[PDB]
RNA sequence: AGAGUGUAGCUUAAAAGCACCCAACUUACACUUAGGAGAUUCAAUUGACGCUCUGA
RNA sequence: ACCUCGGAGCAGAACCCAACCUCCGAGCAGUACAUGCUAAGACUUCACCAGUCAAAGCGAACCUCAAUUGAUCCA
């Protein structure tokens, strides 16, 4: 079982992860085109 | 050696082509494959036959092909296809002619 | 290969209709709809009409 | 013969050996979207459409979104999947910024607009509520196109379009009984002092909607002017006849139709009521009558052709004897 | 009595009239192809990368009624305008328009996983609870 | 020093559509479902903040 | 050697076309038991026989297959 804290700190989790590997993959793009 | 091969003409195709003057239930084309697709008012039999599903003229046009999403054949197809590319069938349409009905006067009360 | 089997209806009435099963499969029973009755009841196999 | 195609032949420019390296739609639903456009798209072959056919405000909405981006609680219900909207005030809104477009959609779709004003089309930029009251107690609204039954339209309605002269009329567009191309006017509020409508001049009393029974469902329409300049305008059905093109011809510079409302209604006993006393007549009953069955000319022998045949070209049921 | 002068048949240029009375006739065919034409009003959800939109549209393509996540009214009162609660909100906005509006019957045409679809199903449900058949009556012939 | 100048990656889009990413299904990809971020450089059509080119 | 049936060429495009011409096949199988009852209008192997499709309706639920067959009498 879980709760609702670690529910929400789990999602929190996957929003800033999606942030820094899309910066992360903007970063590499970047690069490779330059 | 060779045997058979005596079968005759299934005197298959178009019965009624376009300006034609069709009343419901007519049968417009006889095929073996979709060589026309049924269009609007027109209806499939088993064995792919077109038949008017009203009274009206018959019009053959040309229409982009979006086969079902559980046609898997087509939809592989489809799949396949490059983007951009865009299918097309001949499609078979009885505009109707008369009206569905009229509202007459029947009694004064 | 199959047998032509007459169904009969459960239903009393003398409604038959005949079907087709593997000559190597248990005794067939259906719900069939019966005209009858004018509903679906069970159809039990009597008997078999020919081998096809 | 090859006759050449008389434009681009689709799926010509695509086509190239590079089959390989073209990307492809991978799914239907891309594919669909395409084949839509196309089809929306036009042509030159025959085709079934042929023959069946400022910064302030940006500034200020980024800061709501904003807004409700940093609130913790509403992320947490979207990420929920329980979170909810107001619908109240999303109507106010709608009805504030975008109803206008929508609802001369709704009037275009119902061909007001065509009928009304043979095709010129308006947006009703001034919201028009209207309400028949029902009962003591409550009030169906009138929005766009609902039903509202000739028992609750027995009584005129109450009418709030908030603005600061104006023309209110209520103009029935398919109940006529004698000319398909005409109008009945119910109800003529001209020279409006602004919101308040019980100072309007009564150019034609309240009549409810009679539409007759077996006729089908009739639209009503009310169809607000403002007023530029007052102007002066110019039981018996021949005088309730009316043709809002031509009235809006003769008041078109100094009226501009700007609210817009309407509702469809069928008949009821309320409409019996209305024939029988207001307007004093037989009320008339129509019914939908179906085109006559086809059937091919007899002929003296119907090869092939079941019993029936004969049936379907004998007009009496009943046993005939001829000369016996 | 003048005002019982009667023209023998009535016509009424209602739009909806037979669409109402459940007379009018509605396309048969397209039996090869899909989505099916035959209705009277049909509801289209279409889910962008950003928005989601709900049309009401007619047989004949007229987009009688419309209910977009891009407009600012709804757009204002949601966090996310892409996600199931986007969905069911849009719904329920595109249920309440339809009721206004006079539509009480709908003909939806979902693919296979758009129906299977949790946000589809959201929005099937608000409609329908919004008092929105998504099954158009039979012709009657 | 001079020219082209200018919406998040692209758009003869007007704050949109395609793009793009992780999560689940896939060996994997793809599809699909769920979610994620995103811009009209700054002041009055004009001027100046950033990028490319032509020179030293 | 063949005799009946179907598909493809001959017969490029409405239909139809011979051959002791060229090639392939069939004499079922599978699933279902509403593969129930009715009925407009049509197709038709160049006749007839036979064979096909089918709106609407009642009653319900919410057929695949190219051929895959055989009349009458009589049992
Ligand atoms: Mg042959
Ligand atoms: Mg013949």
């Amino acid at each position: 079982e879980l709760t609702f804290e670690e529910t929400e700190r789990r999602a929190l989790l996957l929003k800033k992860w999606s942030l820094y590997k899309q910066q992360e993959r903007k970063m590499e793009r970047d690069t490779i085109r330059a | 050696k060779n045997l058979g091969g005596k079968s005759s003409g299934r005197r298959q195709g178009i019965k009624k082509m376009e300006g034609h003057y069709v009343h419901a239930g007519n049968i417009i084309a006889t095929q073996r494959h979709f060589r026309w697709h049924p269009g609007a008012h027109v209806g499939v039999g088993k064995n792919k036959c077109l038949y008017a599903l009203e009274e009206g003229i018959v019009r053959y046009t040309k229409e982009v092909y979006v086969p079902h999403p559980r046609n898997t054949e087509a939809v592989d197809l489809i799949t396949r296809l490059p983007k951009g590319a865009v299918l097309y069938k001949t499609f078979v349409h009885v505009v109707p002619a008369k009206p569905e009905g009229t509202f007459k006067l029947v009694a004064m009360l | 290969k199959n047998i032509l089997v007459r169904m009969v209806s459960e239903a009393g009435t003398g409604f038959c209709f005949n079907t087709k099963r593997n000559r190597l499969r248990e005794k067939l029973t259906l719900l069939h709809y019966d005209p009858v009755v004018k509903q679906r009841v069970l159809f039990v196999e009597k008997k078999k009409i020919r081998s096809l | 013969r090859r006759t050449p195609p008389l434009g681009p032949m689709p799926n010509s420019d695509i086509d190239l050996s590079n089959l390989e390296r073209l990307e492809k739609y991978r799914s239907f639903d891309r594919y669909r979207r395409r084949a839509e456009q196309e089809a929306q798209a036009p042509h030159w072959w025959r085709t079934y459409r042929e023959y069946f056919g400022r910064t302030q405000q940006l500034l200020e909405r980024k800061q709501a979104i904003q807004e409700l981006r940093a609130n913790v609680e509403e992320e947490r219900a979207a990420r929920l999947r329980t979170a909810s909207v107001p619908l109240d005030a999303v109507r106010a809104e709608w009805e504030r910024t975008c109803g206008p477009y929508h609802k001369q959609r709704l009037a275009e779709y119902y061909g007001l607009y065509r009928d009304l004003f043979h095709g010129a089309t308006f947006v009703p930029r001034v919201p028009l509520h209207v309400a028949y009251a029902v009962g003591e107690d409550d009030l169906m609204p009138v929005y766009c196109g609902n039903e509202v039954t000739p028992t609750e339209a027995a009584q005129a309605p109450e009418v709030t379009y908030e603005a600061e002269l104006w023309t209110l009329l209520l103009t029935s567009l398919d109940g006529h009984l004698l000319e398909p191309d005409a109008e009945y006017l119910h109800w003529l509020l001209t020279n409006i002092p602004g919101n308040r409508v019980a100072e309007g001049q009564v150019t034609c009393p309240y009549l409810p909607p009679f539409p007759a029974r077996g006729s089908g469902i009739h639209r009503l329409a009310f169809l607000l002017f403002k007023q530029d300049q007052p102007i002066d305008f110019s039981y018996q059905l021949a005088q309730r006849t009316f043709r809002t093109f031509d009235f809006y011809k003769k008041h078109q510079e100094t009226m501009t139709p700007a609210g817009l409302s309407f509702f469809q209604c069928r008949w009821d006993d309320s409409v019996t009521y209305i024939f029988h006393q207001l307007l004093d007549m037989r009320e008339p009953v129509f019914e939908f009558v179906r085109p006559p069955p086809y059937h091919p000319k007899q002929k003296r022998f119907p090869h092939r052709q079941p019993l029936r045949y004969l049936d379907r070209y004998r007009d009496s049921h009943e046993p005939t004897y001829g000369i016996y | 009595v003048e005002n019982e002068a009667v023209a023998p048949e009535f016509t009424n240029r209602n739009p909806r009239n037979l669409e109402l009375l459940s007379v009018a006739r509605k396309e048969r065919g397209w039996r090869t192809v899909f989505p099916s034409r035959e209705f009277w009003h049909r509801l289209r959800v279409i889910r962008t990368q950003h928005h989601v939109e709900a049309l009401v549209e007619h047989q004949n393509g007229k987009v009688v009624v419309s209910a977009s996540t891009r407009e600012w009214a709804i757009k204002k009162h949601l966090y996310s305008t892409r996600n199931v609660v986007a969905c069911e909100s849009i719904g329920r906005v595109l249920a309440q328009r339809c009721l206004e509006a006079g539509i009480n019957f709908m003909v939806y045409q979902p693919t296979p996983w758009e129906a299977a679809s949790d946000s589809m199903k959201r929005l099937q449900s608000a409609m329908t609870e919004g008092g929105v058949v998504l099954r158009e009556p039979q012709r009657i012939y």
